[PDB]
């Protein structure tokens, strides 16, 4: 049956919450991922990793679209991301796409997935999720915005940040290379450059999954002729397109 | 500690080039090398213990 | 309020008129009755207005979720299977009468659904209250094999003559053309046959014709500063 | 004292409980090798049958989950039937609510979520099996998806399972490097059965008789298992290679 | 290594094994001998039923219970626990009989119990069963015979055995299948079930026993499970004496 | 057995006392400092972030100031995740009392409701506490400005001035030596920056580590106006008080 | 797609078959076709929309220029090849431009001329684009002022590049600035300061992100 209705996150005696502390260890075991916020886009970036070359990378995904205006990319455990991406799409429809008829702002959706976090830092028979997500997006009133949702269930707004095993070195590189005007194309050159120093294995347009939240493409809209709506702002970069910008280093 | 390492390390480049005194350029070689060595072990979190 | 769907070789065309009526009174001269279940699956609605909008919305969500969790393009047949189930469990209380047309990876499809959760297939389908009128013109002039210039005419003529043989019809005939391998072409107001006759007398009143018992100001434009 | 006794984290960030499942998988000693042909997918596996008194027809590790989806099981046979039942069931349900037969991609992600929930309970034991789902899809062609007790999965150009699978991984990798084409090519499915059987005879350093093989092939719109009578006609076909 | 690993069962031990369930195979080891001979036309169950005292009523206790009208189920180990597993499959079988109006296939029924024993190993709150069953019967697809381990494992069988005398039984069933690897008669197989219960009574030759025999056969019983009684049961008894002489 | 893995979070110790509520308070002493002073013409709320970074967006952050209703905003110090939940409960309850009585909810009612919620978890359910400490700034007609602190035990006490979070002993002592009964918001603005300056662990206090909001009756038409100051006005008012 | 390949392949072939005079007309023909196809005025001669097709076309316009071999005409094309670069306006704008400058420098068409082209590029990069592209071009522009023997002009970029990569340190592009600095101060002929900056390059090339080439030079 179920008799597990007691929390397994409990207070530790010198203070702190022991499960959430541990779970943050599990975040820093995984891949390295970063995000740079420009003035007209946000770029997010990650490295693919397989068991062998026999795995395909084509069917693999690590950057997902939650809404067309808001994407996510993680560093931490593969399993936990996989379910939590799906719960994120679900609450985004059920609590703002049926109620206010449209996709939710980035501040609002972030706040909902931090509450998904929160109810596995608590309740019985559950431990914390073992990912930390960047949830980058664009809304119409807080601009481009990059967030970091964490195992604690807090969120922080950021302007550029990194998470994963190369986090310590990555952000110092990014502190010194940040500037208060970047274009999205100029943003890319930073993110690739940094992600090249955290890879030591192979480097290709097939092994770096790169995503932009640029500006609107009506070629992914699927249709034309309602000018009220404007196509996916989210646009995952194909292997061919990424490869040119790799040579551009 | 590091400050004292920049002085010994500069004295060691006086030997390398076969100078007779420590020059200012010996300080430029010192500061860089000692720093690259200090920061690598902090940010890679590796020790002198194996 | 009529909807036509005409299946052709290269895709499928669906067309309807824009007049909403709330009984004898004409509630809106233009209203769009063509809904978007997904990018390649437009539908339109007939029957009660308040009941169509609300469940082409509800499954709009549900099919979108489906499409992202499978990580593959939607099929038409899916939208229809979720819709049939959703209407039958209320046992025909919610009056939906949709004609759901759509391109997907398995050719093109065109379907009709009725309020009890009846579904029929057809290469010409007809629904709404001006159905009977639209059927008559269609059935003379159809034949196998139509291209998009042919088909889009035929849907537009059937709706056009459908206007003058129905009273709940009126205004402009909208068309939406879904080709195979192509982004659907929403040609809003394709044929406009009716235009309001220009009034022979203006009716603009002077200032102060009306009387003012009292007046005052509410300020809610801002929320006041310190 | 209790951190490696329910699926909570450890001071390391690891879940040992989840990890022990991965150490249970390889205790059955059953190997599998699965390659994607040109328009088919062929999977060949051992069928160890210890005693005389087992009725051999019943011993299996190829489960039919759909017309288009087979599922090949490495790990203990109780966990195998419970993963297999849950799969057939979910396949029926998908058909029911979405009106087409289930594509493999979706079954791969569906059994993955159930794996994920099983390691975020405290009253559920993660099923210790590695299942490989072989198919021929009409949108994504022949595929291989391998799920595992944690809830990760990835597609495969080929994959192998079992305790001698390190060996099998080596043969297949060389094969796809030298040739430089991601999938094996050959038009007829019968002959992808032949290439596949050679690669298991080279890798394990053992020959195989008809009762030791049990072969599943997903071709277009059908999954069948070869009778042991028909598998010999393939074993003879290796004698002229 | 860590201490734990034997107080529940949705732990795994550090070697990926169970505990309780590995401990559960030892609960089954104290049980009564029980064999099954798969004949071509059906199954013959036979079970050693000990007369443990002189105060028991002879031929009024049974451990062979019928499920539906055509599947015999016969168990050893924990006897109360064993009736509960048969009881679950009488509810399951009855549900199948209403929904599809055919007697539940032996492969369908095997599938239904199997899950059940496996389900109790997935929780920390339910005790894993400590019985092994031998069950089979005759359905429309022929005769089949199954043994279901306490681990929630089952397989096809041509002869299966359980209890204390499982060592002698397993060895004595290899001989019978090498006498007739081309099949054997269901009339005949009664008499062989008798012979392999008396040779397996030699781990347990301390006491005295009642042999209970049953069969489900297509050509003598019309594919319905009945008990071997009357004169036929006494012939098998006299057969066993002459063999062990 | 399930019983084997139960914490028993919610029995007493031999002292008569609740280990897990005590420990919860232990961890809030790590968390960010928040001080509230009730002037006689406002309440000044000011809290210093526990983390800082220069890449961190800190210009539209409001992770310490949260508005519950139009007239009651709180400062947060503790497990932010736990707090986000009860802030969103609070907001539901405050709006609810307005829906059903058509009357501004008193400060007393909302504060007591939130307290009893914390209280439910230390009382029963076998669950961990919500480690949150709120300082409530609120206005009602009845009792004017009202000031309040709540703890994880689910107990509420009035204040005129109070400090929770890190360096509680230090902050509390400082307030007391300075505090007068005749103070307006200007004196309060100066004291709130100033105590924070003495408890700080940065080499100098700066605006990007300060969050700051007031509630003044000195806004027009005898109305309470909630103002959460923007970081560029905070930097301004920081030049006035001559801290930098 | 089909016709652009045919023409490029045939033009190279002819250089190494018949003649480079004869080959040059093939390249001329290829050039006209690319332009026209671009703003739909011949299509692409294989049907279908621009899409992928224009991506293909660009990679072999980067094979057209400075690959046919030296020539007075080929020269003259280079001040105009940079116009098509500003037009393409996708991912590959930077990729095409980089490989083109390097190739233009290698073939010596005159000091004069390289500088003209470089300046136009840094200028373009001065408005919009990437500061990364701009600053990279600055290192090349500086090189060309060194080849010119205007060492006052080179020095101005060098000093500029340097202040900037002391806010963007631990960088291989700053090894390049230090090494170039040493070259200028050799040929202004004072060796005090020549030594001083070379000292700066050795400490900062010990990063394992520096190639075989930097160390060799």
């Amino acid at each position: 049956t179920d008799r597990y209705s007691f929390s397994l996150t409990t207070f530790s005696p010198s203070g702190k919450l022991g499960q959430i502390d541990y779970a943050l260890t599990a975040v820093k075991q995984g891949v390295t991922s970063l995000g740079i916020k420009a003035t007209n886009g946000v770029v997010i970036a990650t490295e693919k990793k397989s068991s062998s070359p026999l795995a395909m990378s084509e069917t693999l995904s690590k950057v997902s679209l939650l809404t067309p205006d808001i994407g996510a990319v993680y560093s931490g455990m593969g399993p936990d991301y996989r379910v939590l991406v799906d719960k994120s799409r679900k609450v985004a429809h059920t609590s703002y796409k049926r109620i206010y008829g449209e996709y939710p702002p980035t501040k609002l959706l972030v706040s909902e997935v931090a509450k998904i976090m929160q109810e596995a830092t608590q309740s019985g028979g559950v431990r914390p999720f073992g990912v930390s997500l960047l949830i980058a997006g664009h809304d119409e009133f807080n601009g481009f915005s990059l967030y970091q949702v964490d195992p604690s269930g807090s969120y922080f707004p950021w302007k550029a940040t990194a998470i994963g095993k190369g986090s310590v070195a990555a952000k110092t590189f990014l502190e010194k290379r940040w500037n208060d005007e970047l274009e999205l194309e100029d943003a890319i050159h930073i993110a690739l450059l940094t992600l090249k120093e955290s890879v030591e294995g192979e480097f290709n347009g097939d092994t770096i999954e790169l995503a932009i939240i640029g500006d609107e493409n009506p070629d992914l809209l699927g249709y034309t002729g309602i000018p009220t709506d404007k196509g996916p702002r989210f646009r995952k970069l194909t292997s061919q397109e990424i490869n040119d910008r790799l040579e551009a280093l | 500690a590091d400050v004292k390492g920049v002085c010994t390390e500069a004295g060691m480049y006086a030997l390398r080039e076969r100078r007779i005194h420590v020059t200012q350029e010996d300080f430029e070689l010192a500061v860089g090398k000692v720093m690259n060595k200090n920061q690598e072990t902090a940010i890679s979190v590796a020790k002198l213990f194996k | 309020t009529t909807i036509v769907g005409v299946k052709f070789n290269n895709g499928v065309v669906i067309a309807a008129d824009t007049r909403s009526t709330q009984g004898p009174i004409v509630a809106d001269k233009n209203c769009a009755k063509l809904h978007r279940i997904s990018p390649k699956i437009w539908c339109a609605g007939a029957g009660t207005a308040a009941d169509t909008e609300a469940v082409t919305q509800l499954i709009g969500s549900n099919i979108e979720l489906h499409s992202l969790y499978t990580s593959r393009e939607p099929r038409v047949v899916s939208a229809l299977q979720m819709l049939k189930q959703h209407l039958f469990k209320y046992q025909g209380h919610i009056g939906a009468y949709l004609i759901v047309a759509g391109v997907d990876p398995t050719g093109s499809h065109l379907f009709s659904i009725h309020a009890h959760g009846s579904t029929d297939v057809g290469y010409y389908l007809s629904l709404g209250s001006g159905s009977l009128a639209a059927m008559a013109v269609l059935e003379s002039h159809w034949k196998q094999d139509l291209t998009k210039e042919e088909a889009i005419k035929l849907a537009s003529d059937a709706i056009q003559a459908g206007i003058w043989n129905d009273l709940g019809s009126g205004s402009n005939v909208d068309v939406c053309v879904m080709e195979i391998g192509k982004d659907a072409e929403y040609l809003r107001n394709y044929l406009t046959p009716n235009v309001r006759e220009e009034k022979q007398k203006s009716y603009k009143f002077p200032r102060g014709t009306t009387a003012v018992l009292k007046e005052s100001i509410v300020n809610i434009c801002d929320i006041q500063e310190e | 004292g209790y951190d490696r006794h329910i699926t909570i984290f450890s001071p390391e960030g690891r879940l040992y409980q989840v990890e022990y499942a991965f150490k249970a998988t390889n205790q059955t000693n059953i190997n599998s090798l699965a390659v994607r042909g040109k328009d088919c997918t062929v999977v060949i596996s051992q069928k160890k049958v210890p005693d005389k008194l087992l009725d051999p027809t019943t011993v299996s590790y190829i489960f039919c989950i759909s017309r288009t989806i087979g599922m090949v099981v490495n790990g203990p046979i109780p966990d195998a039937r419970n993963a297999a039942l849950r799969a057939k069931a979910e396949a029926a349900e998908f058909r029911y609510k979405y009106g087409y037969d289930m594509p493999c991609d979706v079954l791969a992600k569906r059994m993955a979520n159930l794996s994920q929930i099983y390691t975020q309970r405290a009253y559920m034991r993660p099923l210790g099996v590695i299942l490989t789902f072989v198919s021929v899809d009409e949108e994504l062609g022949p595929s291989i998806y391998k799920t595992d007790p944690a809830g990760y999965y990835v597609g495969y150009k080929a994959t192998a399972t079992g305790p001698k699978q390190q060996e099998i991984t080596t043969n297949l990798e060389n094969h796809f490097k030298k040739s430089k084409i991601d999938h094996i090519n050959e038009e007829s499915w019968e002959k992808v059965v032949e290439f596949a059987i050679t690669h298991m005879i080279d890798a394990l350093g053992t020959e195989f008789s008809k009762n030791d093989l049990e072969v599943g092939v997903a071709t277009k719109d059908k999954f069948f298992t070869l009778s042991a009578e028909n598998i010999e006609e393939r074993l003879v076909a290796i004698a002229e290679q | 290594i860590g201490t734990g690993y034997d107080l529940s069962n949705s732990v795994f031990s550090p070697d990926g094994r169970n505990f309780q369930v590995e401990y559960a195979v030892k609960a089954v080891e104290n049980g009564t001998t029980s064999i099954g001979i798969k004949c071509n036309d059906g199954v013959v169950f036979a079970v050693e039923k000990l007369i443990t005292s002189k105060l028991l009523v002879p031929q009024k206790n049974v451990k062979i219970q019928v499920v539906d009208r055509h599947i015999g189920c016969v168990y050893s180990g924990l006897i109360p626990d064993g009736r509960h597993l048969v009881n679950r499959g009488r509810e399951e079988a009855a549900s199948f009989k209403k929904l599809y109006k055919t007697p539940i296939p032996i492969p369908a029924f095997a599938d239904r119990l199997g899950q059940y024993v496996q389900a109790h190993t997935l929780y920390n709150s339910v005790r894993p069963f400590g019985v092994s069953t031998i069950f089979g019967g005759v359905d429309k697809n022929g005769a089949h015979l199954y043994m279901l381990e306490p681990s929630g494992s089952y397989w096809g069988y041509k002869g299966a055995a359980t209890g204390k005398g499982r060592q002698s039984a397993k060895a004595e069933l290899e001989k019978l299948v090498d006498h007739h690897p081309e099949g054997l008669s269901a009339r005949e197989a009664v008499k062989q079930a008798a012979k392999i219960i008396y040779l397996a009574h030699e781990d347990n030759k301390e006491k005295d026993f009642e042999l209970e025999i049953s069969w489900c056969s297509l050509s003598e019983t019309n594919g319905l499970h009945k008990f071997v009684k009357g004169d036929l049961l006494q012939e098998a008894i006299d057969f066993a004496q002459k063999e062990i002489n | 057995g399930s019983r084997r893995y139960d914490s028993r979070t919610t029995i007493f110790s031999p002292e008569g006392r609740l280990y897990q509520v005590e420990y919860a308070l232990e961890s809030i002493s790590h968390a960010g400092t928040a001080i509230g002073i009730m002037a006689s013409d406002g309440i000044v709320l000011a809290a210093e972030r526990k983390v800082t970074s220069t890449l961190l967006e800190q210009d539209t952050s409001t992770e310490k100031l949260y508005k519950l209703n139009d007239k009651i905003a709180v400062a947060v110090a503790g497990l932010t995740a736990d707090a986000e939940i009860l802030i969103n409960t609070a907001r539901i309850h405050a709006q609810n009392y307005l829906k059903t009585y058509n009357e501004d909810i008193p400060v007393e009612i909302l504060v007591r409701r939130l307290s009893d919620i914390k209280q439910g978890y230390t009382q029963h359910g076998g669950l961990r506490p919500f480690g949150v400490s709120f300082i409530y700034a609120g206005y009602d007609d009845r009792y004017g400005y009202q000031l309040y602190t709540s703890n994880p035990s689910g107990n509420y006490t009035g204040w005129k001035a109070i400090s929770v979070g890190a360096n509680t002993s230090a902050a509390q002592t400082l307030l007391q030596m300075d505090y007068k009964d005749d103070m307006k918001v200007d004196d309060a603005i100066e004291l709130a920056l100033k105590t924070l300056s003495k408890t700080t662990d940065s080499s100098a206090l700066t605006y990007d580590r300060l969050e700051f909001a007031t509630i003044r009756k000195g806004a027009n038409d005898g109305e309470v106006y909630q103002k959460i100051f923007k970081p560029q006005e905070i930097k301004d008012i920081l030049v006035k008080t001559g801290i930098t | 797609m089909s016709l652009p390949g045919s023409k490029l392949e045939e033009a190279r072939r002819l250089v190494n078959e018949k003649q480079y005079n004869e080959a040059e007309q093939v390249y001329l023909s290829l050039l006209d076709k690319d332009s026209s196809q671009s703003s739909a005025a011949a299509g692409a001669s294989v049907d279908d929309k621009r899409r992928n097709e224009q991506e293909t076309s660009i990679l072999e316009l980067g094979q057209l220029y400075v690959t046919m071999g030296a020539k007075d005409k080929l020269r003259e094309f280079i001040p105009h090849s940079t116009e098509y670069m500003m037009q393409f306006a996708k991912s590959k704008t930077v990729k095409v431009l980089k490989t083109l400058i390097e190739k233009f420098e290698q073939v010596p068409d005159s000091l004069d001329d390289q500088i003209f082209v470089c300046e136009k590029s840094i200028e373009f990069a001065k408005r919009e684009k990437r500061v990364f592209l701009k600053h990279s071009l600055s290192i090349k522009l500086a090189t060309l002022h060194y080849q010119k023997k205007q060492y006052k002009d080179s020095l101005a970029l060098i000093n500029d590049l340097l202040r900037e990569f002391k806010k963007l340190d631990d960088k291989p592009s700053l090894v390049d600035v230090h090494l170039l600095e040493s070259k200028v101060y050799h040929k202004l002929r004072n060796l005090a300061k020549s030594k001083a900056s070379l000292t700066a390059a050795r400490t900062a090339a010990n990063s394992i992100y520096c190639p075989t080439q930097t160390v060799a030079e």
